[PDB]
């Protein structure tokens, strides 16, 4: 008769015996219990979403400036002698959301100087995505789509297609800041979007900087590049072999 | 925007009725709710795009007014 | 991405040809077949919780390590991790089947996960069994006979298999 | 993991700036509390293996039909496991005693808890009716101040799970 | 980032275990001696401004090759940037102080600073140097008997100091 | 003009979320100040004037320039107005500390301050002066808690104005 | 979003004169009973899901046209909305509970909630007396004298059923 | 018989594949760390008369009902084979720890007993007891900084006492 | 399987005792032991291909007539077998590296050798230059400490094969 009464002090305390076993220490997991150490994105991911209620007071609305000049210029440093004050007047009402302020910013001369006139179209759409959306871009289709409609019809159009995207609309909208968010799996990625965000995102320190040795290079075209179109590399191979054997 | 098409801004009042609550609930709550009644202003340039934007996502327009003449 | 008729339009143009007969024949047949495939593509869609489930059993059944406090998937946001990690790979197995090809499982899947996993600090060896174990756990959910007619599919069961067994050489 | 200092940090950074009067004013309560959270603490870790048996008793008491065979609390693995579990709850309200916050709940039990008690077919209520047993002799155990903060952190491990 | 409190919590859950009553006295100090903890904070955060010029007044008077004409601190833009880096980093040694715990610094402020420097081509000897004399500066604030009552805290000292090493450790 | 209490309303309103320990603690804490801050704000109410006077007395005294003909502070209405200036950052110092927050002195004098600043030509260095007089005569007025907490206030002042 | 003492200083900076003394009297007061605040609001912090499904019950089972196809939360998807306002609401009544000031709730949704269920074709009267509903529940669960010291606090049992019984009225 | 070397080799092998870098990792540190298990073994082997005294005195203090006429532990032969299986039990618990696995005692000393003691109508319940105060006495001797060099031992703490709660728990 | 810590136990526990001094002795022998093994079986496992590859053409260019057409080494399953029968020597080779012991050697490989070869014919020598092949494999893929050990038992095998 192992327990015929409704009290199970056997089936409890023999239960409490065998989980001593079930919660002994692992192997280690010092450098596990945080993984985001590894990918160096903690102070991103803590970072929490810093929306403006439109009847909002005046404190937070400089916290909510310093969120936005620190996101969608990156890290580099922003002298307030760049600060677009009408911008920030008619978002203090309501004129504007924080959606069309970002616009602003984005098509300010500040901006276009950082990361547009002194790297190459394929860095500018990686930074893009990288500020205004917090992703890195999936795919060359986004590179080609984004390369082209600039071309075609002007840095205006090219940022509107960031701004006033379903993608701004769903994960942002109207009234949040933009942030990192490919850190965490993201609906619909490749594994090469957190592998990018990563690569963009070298530290919470360091920034996308214009004023450096490196030009401001890309980081992440040749990353980007292959996956795509490398499938017709085992013919081209024998074709460049009749090229050079002839 | 620097033409004359460019200015002539429109205002333009956004009701985000049942007709959209029901799909945002399908699609699911993500940005923090607001009230379903707003108004938004719009340039003439991108007057359209915003309101195939709106109109697909499903919220219904009351009216729409002309800023500029 | 390529499913199986997209890819020999593919080998057909950059060779500069028309579709072979024989090619038209093979894609054809592919077609035909196409139904049963549609049968196993659906015997995954639904069964992927019980797939996932009894995979994650017996993956923690051989490596209690992992659940283990400073184990991988201890801390409960990490085990909804895991849990979601298991059904994107069934998700893009599953694509992998309708579609006939692994271009979608080795372009939106793949490419960059065993590095990812390194990043993380994730074992991928764990994440390579687990994907063998869904693999088990699918087929029998694959061959079931109930509700639907009976014929020979052994191509269907081995294609899966492969591409279980490449997702799980990719991570690995 | 969120407490009051960290708390503290987070805002302050999110706006490039220091440490303001409020700032330390909400510091120092927690340096304040963290004399009764942390006699909490030291009863509620006196007391694992007293805790950990009677959530176990009562939640059977009030579960019964699981530890009937062709079921889930079924065998000496599962109800090891769910003294474990137990153990686990107990020991991140004991560290949300300490940190003064539910940076621990959140971080490893709320976080990640639907979906798990989802996929393993584990029952919410199964934890809930353990949690207010602790509550209860938590009750019992704790009196004053430190009783009511760890029916705090109790309490908001209840509805997380509810 | 994490304080000391979530710290011990932290080495405690790799352990699987309570805290020990050990590691309760310990945080019960820490606890006690906050009020200390908290003064040096507000010592530190009030005279931000004061130490910050003065840091800036002995960096540009032992060192004057920056403000000539290609140093690192030349333009206005340059100076700027570089009150800002020095603030920056007095306020996060604050923060840290206020945790108790090195684990802001390492997360936020140092995360990738010196790949900043090296990139940006800043002289890294230099920052160093800054944090030295912020250190300086800000001792002498710290130790400022007025207004507050008398008790020793040299060990807060001696934690602000070592804070100040590691920033400086770092950067170089 | 949020205090601590109203932040705490507005972050967890921010998140969707009811409000858990730790800003009930900090809440807590910001009641059990609200003692000492409303005796240091009765201190201070008592000794407005004698303040304004000193402070117009300690700029004058630091700035003599400042009372010579052609700068600002020369003729009648210049220090009416200084007076009036000084009284405004006194009230406000005090508005702050019964609130237990920098909402009402930042709200009220900090926003924008720089810009008016620069626009009518005002040195911040006269407000400085001045505060730093009213710092330390209040290091006598006030002891204990309500002195340093009216100090700090009185620094955060002085470090939003240089 | 303004609590009793930044309504009293604007009322100060209003007439522009410093803070008298019956007012601090009365904030001196208010902070007195600080903690009994913080008790009703912890009780309906901890208790909210219970008071929402207790007042959801009530409500549907005296009234059940909505219930039914046609009724207004009829669908699955438009109850689950109605039980979301359910906490909203309760929640904002928290809120102005922990201020003192109701107007946090009038201002941020009472003028607008009018003019939104007027477009959805919610009836409001049927919210308002789910306000009350949860009025009732609420005020039992700041009844219990259980698990906390005793004492009058007949201020927060009205001025609850104040908030709660205003926000009824404005949004009928 | 097993140990954790010979358990991961039977591992690996019923698996069919050599032993994965992780598992030798953990092999690894096991001998590494061995030195550590070999003092605990020595404590428990060098005081074993102790922990038997002690324990045997705490139960009959406690339970005099097994020490009366007709209780279970009266005659000299009964409270020697008391004595005696006391003795085992800790015997099989020092092998184990030795051996860093459990595999003896639960092939030794454990899978008969709970049925021998039941046909013996020996209270398996005062049986557990009796392990469970020796396993309080060995952790008296087990943390004894005497005659050996100080350390951190928690590891081996919680190993062995998991080996006296698994005999406990196979035999109540 | 028999190891030095099995033994030590099955010698002590036959004995009803406990494991006095000499017992330890021999299992701190193995655990200090344990280390170069470890690293042997790290470089066996590393180089496991490539040494099966090497000891199959070993046998096959030392007995060259076994692939010749009519018996044992001829057709492709009794190669890519013959591979699997090396890789089962290797891999328990390895095996009782890592547990300090001939445990597994003696019982999955050594323990009915003689009947199964018997019964199928297949030629010990075959398996005795293959291990030689592995045996000098060593020399050249280890070095130091460890290669005494792989070398014991590589040898091992050899000796039981013969
Ligand atoms: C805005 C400044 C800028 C430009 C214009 C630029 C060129 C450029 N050409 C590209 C691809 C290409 N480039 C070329 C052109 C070359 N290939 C053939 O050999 C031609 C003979 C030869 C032309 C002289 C072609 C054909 C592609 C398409 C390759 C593909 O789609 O895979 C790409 C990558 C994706 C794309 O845009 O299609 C870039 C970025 N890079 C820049 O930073
Ligand atoms: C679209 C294709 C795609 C895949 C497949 C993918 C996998 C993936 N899994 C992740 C996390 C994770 N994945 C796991 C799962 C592992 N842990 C255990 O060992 C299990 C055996 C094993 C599961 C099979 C865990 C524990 C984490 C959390 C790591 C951490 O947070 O530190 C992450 C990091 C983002 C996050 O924190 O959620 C990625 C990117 N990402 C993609 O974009
Ligand atoms: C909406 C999606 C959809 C599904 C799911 C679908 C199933 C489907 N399966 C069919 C036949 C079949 N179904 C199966 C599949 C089963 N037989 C094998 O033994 C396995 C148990 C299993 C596949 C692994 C097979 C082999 C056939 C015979 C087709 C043929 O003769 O080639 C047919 C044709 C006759 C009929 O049963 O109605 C349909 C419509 N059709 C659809 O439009
Ligand atoms: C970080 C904190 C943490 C929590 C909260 C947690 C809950 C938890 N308990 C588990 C085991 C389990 N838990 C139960 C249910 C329990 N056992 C029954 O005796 C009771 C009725 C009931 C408790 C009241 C069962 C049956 C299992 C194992 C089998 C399964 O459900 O899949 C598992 C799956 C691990 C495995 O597959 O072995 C989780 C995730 N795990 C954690 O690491
Ligand atoms: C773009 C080139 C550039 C500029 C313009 C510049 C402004 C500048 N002027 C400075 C010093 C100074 N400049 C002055 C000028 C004043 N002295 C008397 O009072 C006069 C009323 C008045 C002169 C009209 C003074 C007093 C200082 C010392 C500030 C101090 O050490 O506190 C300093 C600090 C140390 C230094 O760089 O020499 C800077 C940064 N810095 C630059 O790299
Ligand atoms: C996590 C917080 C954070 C830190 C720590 C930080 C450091 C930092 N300092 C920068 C620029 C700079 N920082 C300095 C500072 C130097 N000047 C003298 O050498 C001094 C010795 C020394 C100051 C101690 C200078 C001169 C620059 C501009 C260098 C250049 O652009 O060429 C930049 C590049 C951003 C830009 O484009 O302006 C970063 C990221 N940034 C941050 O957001
Ligand atoms: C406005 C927010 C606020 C803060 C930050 C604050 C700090 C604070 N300082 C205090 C006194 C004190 N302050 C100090 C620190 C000083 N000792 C000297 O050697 C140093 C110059 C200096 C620190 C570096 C010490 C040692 C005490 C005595 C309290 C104790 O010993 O625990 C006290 C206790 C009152 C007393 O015992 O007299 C508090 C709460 N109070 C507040 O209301
Ligand atoms: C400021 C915070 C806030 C509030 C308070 C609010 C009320 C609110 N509730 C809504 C949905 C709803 N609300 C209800 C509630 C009704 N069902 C019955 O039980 C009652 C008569 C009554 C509640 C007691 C229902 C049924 C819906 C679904 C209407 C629909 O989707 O068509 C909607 C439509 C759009 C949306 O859900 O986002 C609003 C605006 N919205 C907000 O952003
Ligand atoms: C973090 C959240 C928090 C809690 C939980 C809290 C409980 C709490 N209640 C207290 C006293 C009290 N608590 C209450 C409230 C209760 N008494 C009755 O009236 C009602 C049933 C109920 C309120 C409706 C009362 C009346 C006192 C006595 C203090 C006084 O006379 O004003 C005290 C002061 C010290 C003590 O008496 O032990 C605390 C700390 N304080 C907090 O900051
Ligand atoms: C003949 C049988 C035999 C015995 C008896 C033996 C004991 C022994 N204990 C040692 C160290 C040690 N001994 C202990 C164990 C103690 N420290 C902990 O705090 C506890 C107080 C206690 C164990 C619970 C520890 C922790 C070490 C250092 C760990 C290490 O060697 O790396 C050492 C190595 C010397 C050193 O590194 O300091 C030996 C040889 N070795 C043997 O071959
Ligand atoms: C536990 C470890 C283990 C070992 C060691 C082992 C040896 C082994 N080898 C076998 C067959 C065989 N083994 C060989 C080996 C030859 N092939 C080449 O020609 C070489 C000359 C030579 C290898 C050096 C051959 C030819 C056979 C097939 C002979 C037959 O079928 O009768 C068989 C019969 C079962 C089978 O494979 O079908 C066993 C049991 N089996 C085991 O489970």
């Amino acid at each position: 008769p192992v327990a015929p009464p409704l009290e199970f002090t056997r089936e409890a305390e023999r239960a409490a015996w065998l989980a001593g076993a079930l919660t002994l220490p692992s192997s280690l997991g010092h450098t596990e219990t945080h993984g985001q150490e590894r990918i160096r994105a903690v102070g991103a991911l803590e970072a929490a979403q810093v929306t403006l209620r439109a009847p909002f007071t005046e404190e937070q609305f400089q916290g909510a400036l310093y969120a936005i000049y620190k996101q969608v210029f990156g890290n580099t440093y922003v002298m307030e002698s760049e600060r677009p004050t009408t911008a920030e007047s008619q978002l203090k009402d309501g004129r504007i959301t924080v959606r069309g302020f970002i616009r602003l910013l984005a098509k300010t001369e500040a901006y276009k100087s950082r990361f547009l006139y002194t790297t190459s179209q394929n860095r500018f759409i990686e930074l893009n995505h990288k500020l205004l959306l917090g992703r890195a871009p999936y795919d060359q289709a986004e590179i080609i789509r984004h390369l082209d409609l600039w071309n075609s019809q002007g840095y205006d159009a090219e940022i509107d297609s960031y701004i006033e995207s379903e993608e701004y609309q769903e994960f942002f909208g109207e009234e949040v800041v933009p942030f990192f968010r490919g850190f965490k799996y993201q609906v619909g990625q490749n594994p090469l979007g957190f592998n990018g965000l990563v690569r963009l995102y070298d530290g919470y320190a360091g920034s996308d900087t214009e004023r450096n040795q490196s030009g401001q290079v890309a980081r992440l075209t040749d990353r980007l590049s292959r996956p795509v179109r490398e499938q017709s590399s085992v013919d081209r191979i024998e074709r460049l072999l009749r090229s050079y054997t002839s | 925007a620097i033409t004359t098409q460019g200015k002539r801004i429109y205002k333009i009042t956004v009701s985000e009725a049942g007709a959209y609550a029901t799909n945002k609930h399908r699609t699911g709550y993500r940005a923090p709710i607001r009230q379903s009644n707003y108004t938004l202003t719009v340039p003439y340039d991108r007057f359209l795009p915003e309101m195939i934007r709106l109109h697909q996502s499903g919220a219904k327009i009351v009216n729409v007014t002309s800023v500029i003449s | 991405m390529n499913d199986v008729f997209t890819r020999a339009i593919a080998q057909a143009d950059l060779k500069g040809s028309f579709l072979l007969e024989s090619d038209l024949d093979k894609l054809a047949s592919f077609a035909k077949e196409g139904v049963k495939r549609l049968d196993a593509v659906a015997a995954l869609t639904n069964n992927a919780p019980a797939i996932i489930s009894d995979a994650a059993h017996k993956l923690f059944a051989e490596q209690q390590e992992l659940i283990q406090p400073g184990g991988n998937a201890y801390p409960h946001r990490r085990m909804a991790a895991c849990l979601r990690d298991m059904e994107i790979i069934l998700r893009y197995v599953s694509y992998a089947l309708l579609a006939g090809d692994a271009s979608v499982l080795d372009d939106r899947c793949l490419n960059g996960l065993r590095e990812t996993y390194n990043a993380l600090g994730t074992p991928t060896q764990s994440v390579a069994r687990a994907v063998q174990l869904m693999k088990d756990a699918a087929m029998v959910h694959l061959k079931s006979t109930a509700n639907v007619t009976v014929g020979d599919c052994s191509s269907l069961y081995s294609e899966a298999a492969t591409y279980f067994d490449k997702a799980a050489a990719s991570i690995a | 993991s969120r407490t009051v200092i960290t708390e503290v940090i987070a805002t302050a950074d999110s706006q490039g700036r220091f440490l303001n009067s409020t700032e330390l004013q909400a510091a120092f309560g927690r340096f304040e509390r963290a004399v009764p959270a942390i006699e909490a603490a030291r009863a509620l870790t006196k007391n694992q293996d007293a805790l950990v048996k009677g959530a176990v008793q009562a939640v059977f008491k009030k579960f019964p039909y699981v530890t009937q065979p062709g079921e889930k609390g079924y065998g000496d693995s599962n109800q090891a496991k769910c003294a474990r579990d137990i153990g686990y709850y107990l020991r991140f309200i004991t560290y949300s005693l300490v940190a003064s916050g539910t940076g621990p709940l959140d971080d490893y039990v709320i976080a990640g808890l639907r979906e798990v008690n989802r996929a393993f077919n584990l029952n919410p209520l199964w934890y809930i009716e353990a949690l207010n047993y602790i509550k209860g002799e938590t009750g019992k155990l704790l009196s004053g101040q430190s009783k009511t903060e760890a029916l705090l952190y109790i309490d908001h491990a209840i509805n997380a799970l509810s």
